[PDB]
C-alpha cells in the first residue's frame, strides 16, 4: 500500500550505493503504484524519449505518484509515498532556489544553463533522470511560455517563430538561468489550445456593457504608469443582479481558462536549511 | 569525495581548535580544499557497506 | 561614479584594449618575450576567470 | 478514524436508503421552512438523463410523497444551477430506523450500491486502484432543461487529465452549451460540468447485485470495499 | 462536411478587410492517390486575376519583372520577392475523410437536407474537403479569373493544378 | 524479516536437476485458433461494408481502440477476451503461419 | 425563439452538385453550391468579356511557357558554344578512352541524343531542380557569403595561430540521361561529383558511391547542370562541352510563380525549432478508428 | 504543531480574562516559527489605509491559520491543524452556521470590545462558502461600479447592493472606493478584469482562425457563430511583438486573479452545538 | 581523427610547428629526425 520496495537487477559497485545513499528524502516517481517493482520503473529514464514532446513528458509525469527514497540495505530499496497533510521532508535535485513559506510542484526536468547534467547513476543504459521540484511561480511561468508558443506556434513559418524563441525559451527565477528543451507540439498542445481558445471566446462574449469600457474611462479620467502600459495594448441598462449571474458565468470560465496552466501544488515548504538542500514540506506526493 | 561516516564514526583527538576567521565564513569561501557541510542531523553516518 | 574616465581606453575593442589586451596583441603578432606593464590592467581574459 | 455525522431524515425519504450503500445530499431549497433536504442519490436519478422508460417508473412510485414532490418542484425551481445547491456528505454508515430518523453518515476513513445507469467507465477497469467521482452534465439538446448525473470510476487520480479526457468524452455538451448561449442572449448557463471524487475503491471489489426495497428490486452494481474523500465541487467546460 | 461551413462563415466573417467569396469543394482520387491523400498536410490557392499578375500584389505593377541577369546574389533579387510569393498565397481549410463513401449518402448521414433533380450516384474512394477563396475587388465578377490550387505534401513537393472561373460560373452564376 | 544470504561453493556447475516425471498437461493441445482480430483490435478495413461482412463472417464482435500513453501507465495490461463459459480442457493457444 | 444559423445552414442542404475540369484537362473536381450560404445575398454580376479571355490565355501561356523557353535558350546555346570553339571541344571527365576506332559514329550518335533529349522534354529536368536550391530563401546570402569566402587575403600567421580556426570536395549536381538506342530517356536523377585527384578531371557517382558507368557505353548521353548555373553535355569518350544556362530572357516574377522552392509551415508532430528529427507523420488512414 | 505565542506588552487580569473566552478561535501567523511574538499574530501587521481588502486576501492564502487551545500566564499555546483531526472551533463570524456547509476565511470587512494598546486585536471572519462567493462577487462589481457613480441610479444601484442577504443575515458591505477614489488592489483587480474582456473580445477573432485550420469542431464553428454574433454588437455598437505582448499580458493578468477566483475550503462542518457560538469540524487541508 | 586532434593541441607550440613544417623546399625526410619513445614526464610550466 504505502511503503513498497524496489527489487534491483545488477551487482551494486560502491560508488552507486553511495551516490544512492546520498540521494536518501528524494522525490522519485513511479508508474504503477504497486507493492515491488523492478529498477526499470523508477525514475523518468523509461518515459523520456527524445524528440516526442515535453508536453507529452509532463502529461505522463502528471498522473504519476511519487515517493521519497530512504533507508537502502543492497538490492532494494524502501520507497514511501506520503499520506496527505502529514509532514514529510524532501532534499532536491535541480538547482531551483527555495524560499520559506512557498508551495511546490514537480516538473519535468529542463535544460540547465552551465549543463552539469550529473546522471546520478551509470549502470548498463538505466540511468536516473529526476523530476525537479519547482515552486509556483516559475511552474506557472514554464507553463504559461509553452502555451504561449503553441498560441504563437500556428499559421507561421520557422523564421519568425525562431527570432521569438529565441527570447522566450530563456526563463530565469532568482537570478537564476533555464532553457526549456524539447518545445515540440502535440496533438494534446492542440487540445489545449482549443479550450483555452473555446474558454477566451466565451469570456469575450458575455462581457457586459461597462466592462468592455472600464479601461477606456479609467484611462480618460486618471493616469498612472500600468494604466498608460496596459492602454498600449488596446451607460444605459442597470440590472445588477444579472451581471452576479453574468460574473459567475465570467468566473467559471476565468478558472476554466487558468486551469489550462495550473499544475496542482504537490509541496509547500514549512522550513528549508540555508544550503538549500533539504526542507520539511508538509504534503503528500 | 570521503567517508565522511569514517570521520564521524571512529574516535578522533581532542583539540582546542581555532583560527581566525569565524567557521561558517571560512566554510563558503572554500579556505580548504574539500568540505562537507551536513546541516541538520545525518543519518548517514548509521549506515555501514 | 562617472561610469568612465577614458573612454579611449574603458571599452571593449579600443585603443589601448588593442595595444595592450594580449589576446588583441596576439592577432596582431608581438615579441612575448617583452614585458609591458600595462597588460596586467587590461587582461580580462583572465580577470573575469 | 470513520469520522462521522449524523442527520434526521422524515418519513418520505427512507425510501431506498436503509441499505449501508447510500448517499445524502444536502439540497439547498428556496421556500424557507427547511432551508434544505437531506435528499438520496437515488432521488437524483428521478430527474436524470441516462434513465431508461422502467427505471424511471419503478422510482415514481417509491418516491411518492409531499416532501419528494416539493424537492422535485425546487429542484425545477432553477435549472442548471443544481451544484449551487447540491452538496455530497460522504456515503452512509448505519441507517437507524424511525419517523424523524437519525443515521450515522461516515464521511473519512474506512467504514457503495449504485444504479447501472449512473455507473459508467471508458476503460476495462483494469486499474488496481480506482477512483469514483459525481459528474453531471447541463444539456440543452430538449428544449428546455437536461441535467444529467452520473457517478465516474477512472483510474486517472489526476484531476486535470481527467477532466481533459472527459471533455473529450462530452463534447457534444459544450456544443449545446454554446448552442444554447447563442440561441438565448438573456440566460445564463453556469458550467457545463462538475467534477467532484468520492474517494477510491479496488477492482476485485466491483460486483452487480440485488438491492430490494417495499419488494421493488433493483440490479445494482457495487464497489464493496469503499473509501472516501472529498475533493469537492469543481466545475469543467 | 464540417470543414466547409466554416470557411463559408469566415468569408463572410472577413469581407470587410479583404472582398472574398468562397468556393466548397470535394476532390476525388482521380486528382491524387490515396498515399498523396492520407499524408497530406494543407492546401494553399490563389486567385490570379485575368490579364494581370495575381491579387496578392500591388494593384498597378511591382518591380519583379526585372531580368534575372544570370547571378546568385541578385538571383531573385533579395528574399523581399520571396517574402511577396510567400503573401500572394493564403492557406485553406482542410479535412480528409479515407473512407470509400457515396456523396449524396454522406450528407444524407448528416442533417443535410440535400434536393437533387437526378440521382447522380458519385462513389469515389475518398474524400477531402477544402474550400477555394476566389475573389473580386470591385463587387463585380469577371469571368475570366483563374483560380489556382496547390497541394503539398510533408515532403515539399507539390503539383499545383489551376483552371479559369468561366466554366466554374457559368451556370450557379445565372442560377442566382 | 530475515535477510538470507546465499554463496555458491561450487566452481562450476555443482547442481544438476533433471525433469523426471510428467503428470499432467495444463493446457488444452487442441486446434482451436488463435484468433488475430483480438490481438490487432486497430486494424478495420477500408471500405465499411465488406469490413462489416467480414467481422460477420468471422467470430470477433466489433474494432475497439487501444489506450493512450496515460492510461497504459496506469493499466498493466488490455486482457481483451474473458473467461468463456466452458472450460473443461484448460487454456488454450493455437497461432500459425502462411 | 432564436433558430441559429448554424441550424438553418445544416437544414439548407446543398441545391445541386457540380463538377469541373482544369486548363490541362487532367484533373476534375466536384463543387457543391449551398443554399444558404452567403454568396447568394450578394447582389453580384459576370462580364465574361472575350478579349480578357485572350488576355488571359496569353498569360497562361506565359506562365506555361517559362521553363520550355528556358529549354530553347538552353539548346541555342548548345549550338552556340558548338560553333564558336569551331566544333574542337575539350575532354573534361576523366574516362579511359582509345584511338583506334573509329570516331566518325559516336559524332551522329551524339546528334541524334541531342534530337531525341529536345523530343523528350519536362517539367522534371536538369534547369529546374538545378535552379530550385538557387530559388530558396537563404540561398543568396549563402551564395554572396561564399563569395567573400572563397576571396580572402594572404594567410598571415598572427592569423594563422592564435586566431579563430578555418572551416567541400564534393557536389551535388542534376542530371538527365537520354538512351539513344533504346529511346528512353531518363528525365531526372540526382549525381554526386568530384574531382579525381590523379589529374584535374571530374568523376560522377551516385548516393553510395557506385560510380556511374553510362558513360563507358556508347548508347547513352548525358547533361549535367549544377547549382552554380554550369552546363556540361556529355558524349561518350569523356570529352564535354561546358557553358553557362541564361536567366535574361525569362522574367523574375515568372521564376517565382512557376517553380518557388517552398519553406515550411508549422503543424501538429513538428519541432518549433527547425533542424532536429521530426516524429511520425499525421497519417489519418483507413486501416485505424480515428481514436 | 504547538506554537508559543509571548507579549511584550502588559497583559492586566482583565486583559487575559478579555482574551480567555476566545479559547480556540482561528488565528493566522505568517510561518510556522516555534516561539513568536504577538506582533506577527494578527491581521495588524497587513491591514492600511493604502493595502486595502483584496491584497489582504491575498495576503491571507500563503499564511497558517492555527487554532488557539489553551492560554496560560504570559504564553499562548497555539495548536496548528493537520488534515483528518476534528476540531471545535468558536464562531466569530457574523454569519450562522449550518449543517454540512464548507467554510471559508475571509477578512474582517466591518466586524465586541477586543483590543490592545496601539495593537489591534484581529481574527479573520469564517463564513459559509455561498457568501464568501457573493461577497467576493459584490465586491467586485461595487469596485466596477466606483469611476462612474456622477448619476443616481448607480448611486442607487449601489445602495441596492451595499445591503447583501442570506439566511436571517443582512449585512452593509463598505464601499471600498471613497471621495471617488478607489483602493489599488480592487482597482488592479477590475482593471484586469475588464483587461482580459478586452483582449478576449479582440484576439479571439485572430486566434479561431489560427486553431482552425486545422481539424474543424462543430464546437469550433458554432463559437465562430457566436463570435459573428458578438461582432454584430459590436459593430452596432459603435510584426510579431504586439501578439507576443498581447498573449503575455492576457496571461499574466489572468494569473493574477486565482486570489479571487479559487476559493479553497478550509473547515467542513460536523455536529454542532445549539446556540452557534461553536462546532465541531474536519480541517481540510 | 584530424578534427579531433585539432582540438587538443591548440596552445602556441603545436600550431607553429605546424607552420614550421610545411615552409621550405624541402621534405619531410630531411626535415624531421627519429629519437625514440618517451617514458617520463616532470610536467611543470617547461616540462622534462
Amino acid at each position: 500500500e504505502a511503503n513498497i520496495f524496489c527489487t534491483f537487477d545488477h551487482k551494486l559497485s560502491i560508488a552507486d550505493v553511495g551516490k544512492l545513499t546520498k540521494l536518501v528524502a528524494a522525490v522519485v516517481p513511479i508508474p504503477q503504484r504497486l507493492h515491488l517493482i523492478k529498477h526499470y520503473q523508477l525514475g523518468l529514464h523509461q518515459f523520456v524519449d527524445h524528440t516526442r514532446g515535453y508536453v507529452r513528458l509532463r502529461g505522463l509525469l502528471r498522473n504519476m505518484t511519487l515517493t521519497l527514497m530512504r533507508r537502502v540495505e543492497g538490492n532494494q530499496i524502501l520507497l514511501h509515498v506520503p499520506t496527505h497533510g502529514l509532514l514529510y521532508t524532501v532534499l532536491n535535485t535541480g538547482p531551483v532556489t527555495w524560499e520559506k513559506g512557498d508551495a511546490l510542484c514537480v516538473l519535468p526536468p529542463l535544460f540547465h544553463g552551465p549543463l552539469a547534467r550529473e546522471n546520478l547513476l551509470t549502470l548498463g543504459q538505466w540511468e536516473l533522470v529526476l523530476p525537479w521540484i519547482v515552486p509556483m511561480p516559475l511552474a506557472l511561468e514554464i507553463n504559461q511560455r509553452l502555451l504561449i508558443m503553441g498560441l504563437f506556434s500556428l499559421d507561421r513559418s520557422y523564421e519568425e517563430v525562431k527570432a521569438a524563441v529565441q527570447q522566450l525559451q530563456t526563463i530565469t527565477f532568482r537570478d537564476a538561468t533555464f532553457t526549456i528543451p524539447d518545445p515540440v507540439i502535440d496533438q494534446h498542445l492542440l487540445i489545449d489550445m482549443k479550450t483555452a481558445c473555446l474558454s477566451m471566446s466565451m469570456v469575450a462574449n458575455l462581457a457586459s456593457e461597462l466592462t468592455m469600457t472600464y479601461v477606456r474611462k479609467l484611462a480618460l479620467e486618471d493616469s498612472s504608469m500600468l494604466l498608460v502600459k496596459c492602454q498600449e495594448l488596446l451607460p444605459q441598462h442597470v440590472s445588477p443582479d444579472d451581471e452576479i449571474a453574468r460574473l459567475s458565468a465570467l468566473f467559471v470560465m476565468l478558472r476554466q481558462l487558468d486551469d489550462l496552466i495550473r499544475e496542482q501544488v504537490v509541496f509547500t515548504v514549512c522550513d528549508v536549511s540555508p544550503d538549500n538542500k533539504s526542507a520539511t514540506c508538509i504534503f503528500k506526493g | 569525495m570521503e567517508n565522511w561516516s569514517a570521520l564521524e564514526l571512529l574516535p578522533k583527538v581532542g583539540i582546542p581548535t581555532d583560527f581566525l576567521t569565524h567557521v561558517k565564513t571560512s566554510a563558503g569561501e572554500e579556505m580548504f580544499e574539500a568540505l562537507r557541510i551536513y546541516y541538520g542531523d545525518d543519518p548517514e553516518r548509521y549506515n555501514i557497506h | 561614479f562617472a561610469a568612465t574616465h577614458n573612454p579611449w581606453a574603458s571599452q571593449a575593442g579600443c585603443l589601448s584594449d588593442v595595444l595592450y589586451n594580449t589576446r588583441h596583441r596576439e592577432r596582431l603578432g608581438y615579441n612575448s618575450k617583452f614585458y609591458s606593464p600595462c597588460a596586467q590592467y587590461f587582461n580580462t581574459e583572465e580577470i573575469i576567470a | 478514524q470513520a469520522l462521522t455525522a449524523r442527520f434526521f431524515v422524515p418519513e418520505g425519504l427512507v425510501e431506498f436508503e436503509a441499505q449501508p450503500g447510500a448517499l445524502l445530499i444536502r439540497m439547498e431549497t428556496g421556500c424557507d421552512s427547511p432551508r434544505h433536504l437531506y435528499i438520496s442519490l437515488y432521488l437524483l436519478g428521478i430527474r436524470a438523463s441516462n434513465v431508461s422508460a422502467s427505471t424511471r417508473c419503478l422510482l415514481e412510485s417509491v418516491y411518492t410523497a409531499s416532501a419528494a414532490r416539493a424537492a422535485l418542484q425546487w429542484l425545477d425551481l432553477g435549472p442548471h444551477l443544481l451544484h449551487r445547491r447540491l452538496e455530497t456528505l460522504g456515503c452512509v454508515k448505519t441507517v437507524s430506523l424511525g419517523i424523524t430518523s437519525l443515521l450515522t453518515c461516515v464521511m473519512r476513513g474506512y467504514l457503495l450500491m449504485i444504479p447501472k445507469d449512473m455507473y459508467l467507465t471508458w476503460e476495462e477497469t483494469r486499474g488496481r486502484l480506482q477512483y469514483v467521482y459525481l459528474i453531471i452534465v447541463y444539456d440543452y439538446d430538449g428544449p428546455e432543461t437536461r441535467p444529467g448525473i452520473y457517478v465516474l470510476t477512472s483510474s486517472i487520480a489526476h484531476w486535470q487529465t481527467l477532466v481533459d479526457v472527459a471533455r473529450g468524452k462530452f463534447a457534444r455538451e459544450r456544443c449545446s452549451f454554446v448552442n444554447r448561449r447563442i440561441t438565448r442572449p438573456r440566460q445564463i448557463p453556469l458550467c457545463t460540468g462538475v467534477i467532484q471524487k468520492l474517494g477510491w475503491c479496488l477492482a476485485d471489489d466491483i460486483h452487480t447485485s440485488f438491492l430490494v426495497h417495499k419488494e421493488l428490486k433493483l440490479s445494482v452494481v457495487r464497489l464493496d470495499n469503499f473509501s472516501v474523500e472529498l475533493g469537492d465541487f469543481r466545475e469543467f467546460v | 462536411m464540417e470543414t466547409h461551413l466554416y470557411s463559408d462563415l469566415a468569408f463572410e466573417a472577413r469581407f470587410a478587410d479583404d472582398e472574398q467569396l468562397p468556393l466548397h469543394l470535394v476532390l476525388d482520387q482521380e486528382v491524387l492517390s490515396n498515399e498523396e491523400a492520407e499524408t497530406l498536410r494543407y492546401v494553399y490557392y490563389r486567385n490570379v486575376d485575368s490579364a494581370g499578375r495575381s491579387t496578392g500584389r500591388a494593384p498597378g505593377g511591382d518591380e519583379d519583372d526585372a531580368p534575372a541577369s544570370d547571378d546568385a546574389e541578385d538571383a531573385v533579387g533579395g528574399d523581399r520577392a520571396f517574402d511577396r510569393e510567400r503573401r500572394t498565397w493564403q492557406r485553406a481549410c482542410f479535412r480528409v475523410l479515407p473512407r470509400p463513401l457515396e456523396l449524396l449518402d454522406y450528407l444524407r448521414q448528416s442533417g443535410l437536407t440535400v434536393t437533387l433533380e437526378k440521382e447522380q450516384r458519385v462513389r469515389m474512394f475518398y474524400a477531402v474537403f477544402t474550400t477555394l477563396g476566389l475573389r473580386c475587388p470591385d463587387n463585380r465578377l469577371s469571368g475570366a479569373q483563374t483560380l489556382h490550387l496547390r497541394l503539398v505534401w510533408p515532403d515539399g513537393s507539390y503539383r499545383d493544378w489551376e483552371f479559369l472561373a468561366r466554366d466554374l460560373l457559368r451556370e450557379e452564376m445565372e442560377a442566382n | 524479516t530475515q535477510n538470507i544470504n546465499t554463496v555458491d561453493m561450487g566452481l562450476g556447475y555443482t547442481s544438476n536437476t533433471c525433469v523426471a516425471y510428467v503428470n499432467r498437461v495444463r493446457t488444452d493441445m487442441g486446434v482451436r485458433v488463435q484468433d488475430l482480430f483480438r490481438v490487432f483490435p486497430m486494424n478495420v478495413y477500408r471500405h465499411d461494408e465488406v469490413d462489416r461482412w467480414i467481422r460477420h463472417a468471422a467470430g470477433v464482435e466489433r474494432p475497439q481502440l487501444l489506450d493512450t500513453e496515460t492510461i497504459s501507465m496506469l493499466t498493466f495490461g488490455s486482457m481483451s477476451e474473458r473467461n468463456a463459459a466452458a472450460t473443461v480442457h484448460g487454456q488454450k493457444a493455437a497461432c500459425e503461419l502462411i | 425563439d432564436e433558430v441559429a444559423r448554424t441550424d438553418e445552414w445544416k437544414g439548407a442542404g446543398v441545391s445541386r452538385l457540380r463538377e469541373v475540369w482544369d486548363v490541362q484537362h487532367r484533373v476534375r473536381l466536384r463543387v457543391l453550391w449551398y443554399v444558404n450560404s452567403f454568396w447568394r445575398s450578394r447582389e453580384l454580376s459576370y462580364d465574361d468579356h472575350e478579349v480578357e479571355l485572350y488576355r488571359a490565355l496569353d498569360a497562361y501561356r506565359a506562365r506555361i511557357a517559362v521553363e520550355y523557353v528556358l529549354i530553347r535558350a538552353v539548346r541555342d546555346e548548345i549550338y552556340a558554344v558548338l560553333r564558336r570553339d569551331g566544333g574542337a571541344l575539350p575532354q573534361r571527365f576523366a574516362c579511359h578512352v582509345s584511338r583506334n576506332m573509329s570516331w566518325r559514329v559516336v559524332w551522329e550518335l551524339c546528334r541524334h541524343a541531342l534530337a531525341l533529349w529536345m523530343d523528350w522534354a519536362d517539367v522534371r529536368s536538369c534547369i529546374i531542380k538545378a535552379l530550385t536550391p538557387r530559388l530558396s530563401r537563404g540561398a543568396a546570402a549563402a551564395a554572396q557569403r561564399a563569395r567573400r569566402q572563397r576571396e580572402r587575403s594572404a594567410p598571415k600567421p598572427q592569423e594563422l595561430l592564435f586566431g579563430p580556426r578555418n572551416e567541400p570536395a564534393e557536389q551535388t549536381w542534376y542530371a538527365d540521361v537520354v538512351r539513344c538506342v533504346r529511346a528512353q530517356v531518363d528525365l531526372g536523377v540526382e549525381v554526386r561529383a568530384a574531382r579525381c585527384p590523379r589529374t584535374g578531371l571530374w568523376i560522377v557517382r551516385d548516393r553510395r558511391g557506385r560510380l556511374r558507368r553510362w558513360l563507358s557505353q556508347p548508347e547513352v548521353c548525358v547533361l549535367y547542370v549544377t547549382p552554380d548555373l554550369d552546363f556540361y553535355w556529355v558524349l561518350p569518350g569523356g570529352f564535354a562541352v561546358s557553358s553557362r544556362v541564361t536567366l535574361h530572357g525569362l522574367a523574375q516574377r515568372a521564376l517565382r510563380d512557376r517553380f518557388q522552392n517552398f519553406e515550411a509551415v508549422l503543424a501538429r508532430g513538428m519541432h518549433v525549432e527547425a533542424g532536429r528529427q521530426e516524429p511520425e507523420t499525421p497519417r489519418v488512414s483507413g486501416r485505424r478508428l480515428p481514436f
